[PDB]
């Protein structure tokens, strides 16, 4: 029951193993490998979609 | 079975040439509450550039994933005042300024916690210090709200049968533990604009929702011929964090541990005039 | 044209011939509580139409020396139609809101207003270490005045406008859902605020869900005209409101 | 109460004002003196959080010829507890008719803003009140006692739960036994 | 057993361990207004649960000399919970009702009561050619007393019990939906009254849809007991209620 | 072969509408000794609700699965009284009140045991304390019933050949061990309503079935020029627990370590009157 | 000889490995992952089954 995943490196120029020892999910290590994001929530809160090229109004 | 296996760079610039058309990306209207999405490619000629920069270090998980001190207190192994030989701290994250400001950038939080304790001891000054004392031991006890509270170092309550506790001996690594999400609500609330009584009276503010319990510490049985003082520091490290509803960072210095009270402050510093650039 | 908008809730309608787009909270539209997220067991009551309608919350006067105003909800609608009665008779409540602010002036007037809904707008007292009653921050639909100078009276909130009474920079309030009323090209701002709280429902008499704030960022100015002030009106319409736990009236 | 056993009996009389309250109590299963030492309160005192509904069962221990009706109402949290039957009847309630079946069950629903409540309840996490009132009055034929008694039973429904184990405060010692 | 009945409306329940069957109006169960029969155009409001629940309308005392009582609806519930508020704020209303009357006594008491709902129960004044106010026939939930002798006061209705204040034989009231409470074998009477009127909806403050009447046909009697009177309680629950035409509160 | 792989939420509420029928779930009869199984859906209109709450933390395994102190005693490294330099404790779980009450909620128990020992030392006060002593060492010995019992710190019995023992040095982690189910019967008995002699005479109560043995502790060879006092705390942690025949929790304070004796106590606290709710 | 099993988490939003090192079953860790229960033993100890809807007697 071992997980193998890639580690942070560089663009031009790499595996580590992890095993859980405790029965409580709160004991796991931080899951700091997620990088998903979406700023449209705060930057485009309007109802009607506005095209950048077209005039605002 | 024996093994089961389990990155998003910033947007790249794109070649842009001369343009002459009716489209006007530069012009917009901020009245809509919409932030313009223009890019440098839309106002000037640009070359093709590949960006390998990543926003990994800006994630909330990493931003809050650093242990920070939240409370420090001193207690003596022996003294005349009974209240001075042990500590009793109501849990709250508003005591230390730095982590308070870090947390107060979001309205609601939901995370697991990792607690680490650092304990150090020193001999009090005096006219006679020659003594020999074996290594000391310390007990940390957590009392959920409503549980019995010890009134002295040698009280019966220190015989925890359900209350979790840690026994630690000096010279070893600092003690550590994990705590899950223990809020009655669906998320921790840094702010609470409301009252306690339904008639809009009584306590006001985030003081109303603070019911996390207490922490007690004592020397297990050490009682030296001469006083010895110990200090304990508590560190919190959020894990598996989620946040909602960002807020503007605080501008004014903190003044109370359980209130938002403040004093008016200037917006920013001044300069000679609007044209000074030196 | 995109400068014409019409909104119809219940038996009331709002028409604007000069307006900008409509801002929708955090991109979330108001909706009813789902089965897998609720906690109370008894059947709720959904008095649709009776409660989901526009309610003009009085009107203020914009002078050359105005500094700003704020209102707190849902306390502002505490005594407005059947909404107030249902609020009084039920233990729990839950509803989104549609806020429309009207302010019109000629093409020779100049000024800019910031309209923003601040959720969890906790405020600090004028004197640090001194409590205030629930009358220096909310007394029904009446608007409260911000102050240019630092507040001195210990019985009211710190009204220093530059700090927004929350000990933060006034210029950073843009983070919250907001719109601007620029007299050059706008006469109204519309914001659709969904229900935001750490619990599925909450008592509506004990907790202020959010605070509305209108701050003149460019003071009103005009010359040689008989019009001495520009009235400003606010209108609010609860949406997808549902109550729970009926009991004697507060 | 000079007699301890008297604490378990709720008095009732034949000729009562048209509307009259029988009893009233706070719904704090882990903190109120009424529920503190019951079989349910004792379990709760070993924990910090609780949630779910509750059952209150009433049994009439009068004569076989006696009859009456009672109104039992549960008032969710509010600024003021009910003072008269008209106020009480607005909340959740059940009309109890005394007949061959000597027991009636009032199921207190779980109405709360939070998924859980503190055992050491405070103003923020109040739970309400429970009261009982005369609906019609008690009538007896000749040759029967003029007074009767009622008893109440408390228990948890099938959706009840507790969390965060803690040490109970009811038991303490000063010296080693 | 068929002598046990249970009724659950909203957040209230009624249990009777000693009762007869349930009478359903004219065989018609209450229901909402259909699309092809309505006349108003705007959307109605159906505050189900909030308004569809039992409401104990006070309690009277049955003595050896009692003659009878009457209540008028929906005026009797004019100030009872959210029902009263919604009645006040809306122009039109429409709802059926469930009436439950409780009266219990030992197996050594004797007496018989007639419980009847009289639709369109128009009443004549005590003095022919003399008007009365709307206070001698309805003043909220309070019960009005019938009189054995002929009424003489010109300011109130003719209370002669034998004529039922409608100038008809009291014994012929059986025609209307009704039930009997005989202390020998019954303790409660239940009647489900549907909405009966010449129009789909009507103002509920101007028109008395129907009148409830409780008349002792066999006077109460007992001997050697400490019980001096038999209290009687009435409980009413609107059903399938819907309002229309919201306006300022009356 | 290399790996072999190996949740019950509370009952959900269900939508209930208006009803009018002869069924009467609310009415029942407690005389049968049967607790009614009604639910809120059976007396009031209710919405559909999905419950994710679980009763994991209420299991007997978790309820009793917490280490609790059961005995503490002090012994000196050097002194005139021979009996004061070592400890001799007959094993029993009735010494400490909290765990005693926790266990006494069940009539019969069957579990494995985990024992942990916490030892601390301190120098006794005196007119002269200047001395240098290396780290101390301690010996814990378990003597099943009927075995030889030492009479002094340096007795021959301390050379255990069959009796298990632990040697521990200060500054390290607390000692720990596991103990299986060691009762002659099929389960431990907290209560025993009976006598010792068949003629209904002699010892009475749970004192008759307590034959678990003794525990002895001493300083291995430390003998300082000046007295040093040490304290030992014993912690029990049931594992793999099973329980039978629940009993009502105790209401009166304990007064004896080997008896049920008590003093009458009021049922509960009082209030102004039957209607007071404030 | 390794056991893989799930750990406690949450409803809407997870494996650990265990190996035994000692020859005595008493040395294993607590088996606190069982959640079976049946209250009918104490709540319905009657001989004849009673239907909740039907009258008790
Ligand atoms: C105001 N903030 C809200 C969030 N809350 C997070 C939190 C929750 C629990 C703990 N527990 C610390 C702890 C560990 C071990 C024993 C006892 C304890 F109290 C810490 C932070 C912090 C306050
Ligand atoms: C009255 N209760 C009955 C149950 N009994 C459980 C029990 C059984 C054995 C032990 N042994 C502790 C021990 C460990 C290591 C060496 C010697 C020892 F005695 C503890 C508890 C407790 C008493």
């Amino acid at each position: 029951g071992a997980q193998v995943s890639t580690q942070k490196t560089g663009a031009h120029e790499i595996h580590y193993t992890n095993i859980n020892y405790y029965k409580d999910a709160a004991s796991n290590s931080a899951n700091r490998q997620d990088f998903t994001q979406d700023p449209s929530k705060f930057t485009e809160p309007v109802k009607d979609v506005m095209i950048k090229s077209l005039p605002a109004l | 079975g024996d093994v089961e296996e389990a990155v998003v760079h910033v947007a790249d610039t794109m070649r842009s040439g001369p343009s002459n058309s009716a489209s006007v990306p530069a012009l917009t209207a901020v009245e809509t509450g919409h932030t313009s999405q223009v890019t440098p490619s839309d106002t000037m000629q640009t070359r093709h550039v590949k960006n390998y920069h990543s926003r990994s270090e800006s994630t909330v998980e990493n931003f809050l994933g650093r242990s920070a001190c939240v409370y420090m207190e001193e207690y003596k192994t022996t003294d005349n005042d009974v209240n001075k030989k042990f500590v009793a701290w109501p849990i709250n994250t508003k005591q230390m300024v730095q982590m308070r400001r870090k947390l107060e950038m979001f309205t609601y939080l939901r995370f697991d916690m990792e607690v680490t304790f650092v304990i150090t001891s020193r001999q009090d000054p005096g006219t006679t210090l020659a003594q020999d004392m074996p290594v000391l031991t310390h007990q940390i006890m957590y009392v959920p709200p409503g549980g019995p509270i010890p009134a002295k170092v040698d009280d019966y309550a220190w015989q925890t049968s359900t209350n979790p506790s840690i026994f630690w001996t000096e010279g070893n690594a600092p003690a550590r533990m994990s705590i899950p999400f223990i809020s009655i609500g669906n998320a921790y609330s840094n702010f609470y604009d409301g009252w306690s009584n339904f008639d809009q009276r009584g306590s006001y503010g985030y003081n109303t929702l603070n019911n996390l319990g207490h922490i007690y510490v004592r020397h297990v049985s050490g009682s030296s011929p001469h006083p010895i003082t110990s200090t304990i520091r508590v560190y919190f490290k959020p894990k598996h964090t989620r946040a909602w509803v960002p807020r503007p960072p605080r501008l004014c210095q903190y003044k109370k541990a359980f209130s938002v009270d403040f004093t008016p402050t200037p917006i920013t510093d001044t300069r000679k005039d609007i044209n000074t650039v030196t | 044209s995109d400068r014409v908008r019409s909104i119809t809730l219940g038996n009331s309608t709002i028409t604007t011939q000069e307006c900008a787009n409509v801002v929708v909270g955090y991109g979330r539209w108001p909706t009813y509580l789902r089965d897998d997220e609720a906690t109370a067991e008894d059947q709720p009551t959904q008095p649709d139409v009776a409660t989901c309608r526009f309610y003009t919350l009085d009107s203020i006067k914009w002078e050359k020396g105005s500094v700003g105003w704020w209102w707190k909800f849902p306390e502002a609608l505490s005594d407005m139609g059947l909404f107030g009665q249902n609020m009084q008779y039920h233990y729990l409540g839950r509803a989104g809101y549609t806020i429309h602010v009207q302010c019109n002036a000629s093409k020779f007037h100049q000024g800019c207003l910031l309209v923003v809904c601040v959720p969890e707008a906790e405020m600090g007292g004028a004197v640090v270490g001194q409590a205030f009653s629930a009358t220096a921050m909310a007394n029904g639909d009446k608007a409260y005045e911000f102050t240019s100078a630092t507040q001195s009276d210990q019985t009211k909130v710190q009204t220093a406008i530059h700090n927004a009474g929350m000990g933060v920079g006034v210029g950073n309030l843009t983070i919250y859902p907001h719109q601007w009323i620029n007299l050059r090209t706008n006469n109204s701002a519309t914001i659709v605020m969904p229900y935001i709280n750490s619990v599925p429902m909450d008592n509506m008499f004990r907790h202020y869900n959010f605070t509305l704030m209108v701050i003149p960022f460019v003071k009103l100015d005009y010359a040689d005209t008989a019009s001495t002030y520009v009235p400003i009106t606010v209108t609010v319409a609860p949406m997808c409101a549902e109550y729970n736990g009926l009991r004697l009236a507060q | 109460t000079t007699d301890q056993m008297e604490m378990f009996r709720i008095p009732v009389t034949i000729n009562a004002p048209l509307q009259q309250q029988v009893f009233g109590l706070r719904l704090q299963p882990g903190l109120d003196s009424v529920f503190k030492h019951t079989l349910l309160g004792e379990i709760l005192n070993y924990y910090a959080h609780w949630s779910g509904s509750m059952k209150l069962t009433f049994v009439f221990c009068g004569s076989a010829m006696a009859t009456g009706k009672f109104l039992i109402a549960y008032s969710p949290p509010g600024a003021n507890p009910p003072k008269t039957r008209k106020d009480a009847m607005l909340g959740t309630h059940i009309i109890w008719d005394i007949g061959l079946q000597s027991s009636c069950v009032l199921c207190v629903p779980w109405i709360s803003q939070t998924h859980y409540r503190l055992v050491q309840q405070d103003e923020y996490t109040s739970a309400g009140y429970v009261t009982c009132w005369y609906q019609t009055g008690m009538i007896v034929p000749p040759g029967t006692p003029n007074s009767s008694s009622i008893m109440c039973f408390a228990s948890a429904c099938n959706d009840f739960s507790v969390r965060m184990l803690r040490d109970t405060p009811f038991i303490s010692q000063d010296n080693k036994l």
